[PDB]
């Protein structure tokens, strides 16, 4: 898969 | 995520995940908008606009149907395309422990200063006014010491009479943090005493605004809406290299100001 | 749903009721709109904007962080009031069977001439472009029985070429139907040969276009796009009289264009 | 199947399968050759001719070991290429519905020209004789609404004494049938009146020939004989758009040529 | 509650 | 895989 993920 | 079409770029699984590691690593401490506003988890590729929850009347008292528009807040696509070296990233597989990734160190930067940007003052042309924009919530202050302090406890007073508390943080411009520090050189730690007048709060130093900023983390004030987070996928290859990219969508809205305070 | 305040107005259950059936009566004749075109189920009273899944560029290439908005497309929402004589609906538990609410009568009519302005021409003000704006898509027609079939079996044939096929419709004038009924009087029934020649297919006469209009109700060409569907709340009461409303919440969108054809 | 290199094409599922069910949805209406004669199942992407099942004697009585060839019916091949705007495709994961797909529509529609072409009239350097090359099998026919019938009738006979009886069919061009529509204006449908003719027959029309045809689809008078059906493929990537294909193997042969009944 | 319920 | 798969 793809995304990243980052989220604070 | 099926549409950063990432399985057709001519990378392996160590090189995809190494190149994605590295991109991690900075924005973590590059999108200074996240480390104080809250985020608001994935709503998805395709979210268009996320809604004001406003009518915009349109109509005269001379219609007997009288109407109106949904006030929606459309969110930015953005693409930051990037190149990187092939029978350079064949390299890690060959041994090479840090291979020349610099084309995306920069490119990751560059999405982050844009991020910050639409938080710390807005496009204009999205309809997202920024944190800086809110003029009635700012304060003048000082440039001594025991001027900063005095404009935290003004602050936390601010706050104190509209009901508004969390843990509260100070915003600060990197460099004029270093000229606090300049005259409170080891009487006893600036540190500390900011943030015990801040009531056991943080401090985060950001070269993304000039002077300083103070808010309460409380949450749900400052909304960050995130419809595809920042992600990396394939665009291209030419010929010997690879053209990636950096996707994210997303709007921002101060939604209650009076946990804001804008300074000198 | 809590909104539309109706447990706030003056009213019984006999009365409320009441009132909502006499209204669902005439909508399900009068919203010719819905008749042919599909809708996509309540999403919600705050549903906002419909998205429309295409970028707005907005940057030069002189930025190194490309980017654009997300075309996205508003929902109207549209607020009816109209009164009604208490004293009157107090009648409805005397006994009497009719009571006099052709005040909500006109209402309802109005609100419905509205939606289907809209599926048919469109607010331009809103984003929506009606059904009739589709010019590509006309096709000229006679006025004999026979230049009718003859523009029908045409029709078949350019949706024939495009795949097009569901059950197909012809949606048409009134009064221009009246009119295809005077030549064919009693030879053989106009009905049943417009229908063969549709191959199965129905017939909708309306107030609502001047012309005619031919669709395959296959599904999923013409969405009518409900956030809040069609409601009755609760305004104020004006000392001997209440003042409801009819709100909805709603957009629409041609989406297989090819799926349609107007005539002369 | 595996040569056709979909994998290899930038594209998502979603993407994949909505070219996919554009092609097959206009294929299935614009393929008129298939809706009357029958399809012998896929042979397989390798099958190279079908066998005629005749020798071709090439040897004198001067020699001993007599000898021919086995006459056979080579498949033709065909490819159609065309391209796909990549940067609109992914639209359809940004949401948007109808994809601007015409560069796609046209080429399926160009192939069904081709396959019509060949069952019609055949490539006579391909060894096919096609539908209409039978003269043998053409008998007169009128242009009134009653000469048609009388075709009809006489038709049915030549079958009648040939054995020859399936269900009946008659191919007809599209505007000859609205001609023969004019005259036949409401007093008893043509469409009726020509399916009783043809004993519960089917009526098909098409701008594929131009005069009428008369077949039974008793079945196994018509081979259309398949190799690799109609399938989707991808060719290669360029730079901003996609080029996919159109490819097919077969072959068509007319058996029994006495269910099968010419026009004017 | 409320709503009407038409949708054809 | 591929195919398309019409025939009538």
């Amino acid at each position: 898969g793809g995304d990243l993920g980052i989220r604070k | 995520m099926e549409f950063l079409k990432r399985s057709f770029a001519p990378l392996t699984e160590k090189q995809w995940q190494e190149i994605d590691n590295r991109a991690r690593e900075i924005f973590k401490t590059q999108l200074y908008g996240r480390k104080f506003v809250d985020v608001e988890g994935p709503y998805g590729w395709e979210y268009a606009a996320h809604p004001l929850g406003e009518v915009e009347v349109l109509s005269d008292e001379n219609e007997v149907v009288k109407w109106g528009l949904r006030k929606s807040l459309p969110l930015i696509e953005l693409r930051a395309t990037f190149t990187l070296d092939l029978w350079e990233l064949d390299n890690l597989e060959r041994g090479k422990p840090n291979v020349d990734l610099s084309s995306l160190e920069e490119t990751v930067r560059k999405v982050a200063e844009f991020e910050d940007e639409v938080i710390f003052r807005g496009c204009e042309k999205s309809g997202v006014k920024g944190l800086l924009s809110f003029e009635e919530r700012k304060i003048e202050c000082g440039s001594t010491p025991k001027d900063l302090l005095e404009a935290i406890v003004r602050a936390l007073s601010i706050f104190s009479k509209d009901g508004i508390e969390g843990p509260y943080t100070l915003v600060i411009n990197t460099d004029r943090w270093i000229n606090f520090l300049k005259e409170e050189a080891g009487h006893y730690p600036l540190e500390k005493r900011v943030e015990e007048c801040l009531r056991g709060g943080k401090i985060i130093t950001t070269p993304r605004i000039e002077d300083a900023l103070v808010v309460s983390e409380r949450g749900g004030d400052f909304k960050l809406i995130l419809g595809q987070d920042l992600s990396i996928g394939y665009e291209d290859r030419e010929k010997d290299a690879v053209r990636l990219f950096i996707t994210e969508t997303f709007t921002f809205q101060v939604v209650n100001p009076e946990a804001l305070i804008l300074l000198k």
